[PDB]
């Protein structure tokens, strides 16, 4: 709705809100966040396993936790190579969300980007949700 | 064409490090590296060699013409071995201390 | 003979719960070694990495 207003106040030069929508939102995007951050968790111990793998044959040793990422392995790396443009892609969303939703409001808080950039470096979701409602 | 032979093995070749060589004197094998720094030898079973260092080149000819055995050849970036595999024997493990590129 | 065998049973259960303990330390021990001796080759190894 607030590209529309913008974009047809454009057009005009040319020629109301659910307080828990918000709320909507971030619970239909966490669980994207969720698998990018996994995603890249996994990947990041995939090589070091593998070096371990070649070794041994993994009779006895390894651990079931990182023996369900030897097999998946390959989708994994698979796809964080795509995994960078996605996680852009959601950071972008949320920035204009959170722009957004105070700018309805009669505000201008494009300052405090950086703060919730770190925030979702961090990624407390309840954290997250409680930024979005305080500031 | 149609391929004469397919095998699969189960370990990651290093994309340049590929060679072929007469390890028994008559009878070819493969050898090509792997991850974790160990280069595997295939006969016609696959055998493992420890280098336990990030190989870098890899070749195999015949280095000595007295013999008829093909001597296996594995650069590291600061380092460079041949190796007789049929009587395991280091033929020379020079240090270069410029690279194996 | 009955207040008796509840005890015993405690024991036992103890025990056994000591053995799957032991059993997945030998578990960690071993993967802790496999790690180490990793780190040590990439010790030894003289490039960068």
């Amino acid at each position: 709705i607030s590209i529309l207003k913008d974009v047809l106040s454009k057009e005009a030069t040319k020629r109301e809100i659910n307080e828990v929508s918000v709320k909507h939102t971030l619970k239909l995007i966490h669980p994207k966040l969720e698998y990018q951050l996994l995603l890249a968790k996994k990947v990041q111990l995939i090589d070091a396993l593998k070096e371990l793998q070649v070794h041994e044959g993994n009779t006895n040793f390894l651990i079931p936790e990182y023996r369900c990422i030897l097999e998946e392995a390959d989708h994994l790396q698979e796809e964080y190579k795509k995994q960078p443009a996605h996680l852009e892609r959601l950071y972008g969303m949320i920035t204009d969300l959170f722009i957004d939703k105070f700018k309805f409001k009669g505000t201008n808080v494009k300052t405090k980007v950086p703060l919730l950039l770190e925030i979702l470096d961090s990624y407390d979701q309840n954290a997250l949700i409680a930024f979005f409602d305080a500031a | 064409l149609q391929p004469v032979f397919t095998l699969k093995l189960r370990h990651k070749i290093s994309p340049r490090m590929v060679a072929v060589g007469r390890y028994d004197g008559t009878h070819p094998c493969l050898a090509a590296a792997t991850q974790a720094g160990k280069v595997f030898i295939h006969n016609p079973d696959v055998s493992l060699l420890n280098i336990n260092q990030t190989v870098s080149c890899l070749t195999a000819g015949v280095l000595n013409p007295e013999l008829g055995y093909d001597a296996l050849l594995v650069g590291t970036q600061t380092n460079l071995l041949a190796y007789d595999v049929y009587n395991n024997s280091d033929l020379f493990y020079r240090e270069v201390a410029d690279g194996a590129s | 003979l009955e207040e008796y065998f509840e005890l015993i049973d405690h024991h036992f259960e103890l025990r056994i719960n000591g053995e799957k303990l032991e059993e997945l330390l030998s578990e960690r021990a071993v993967q802790f070694r496999a790690i180490q001796r990793r780190l040590l080759t990439r010790f030894k190894d003289k490039t960068p990495a």
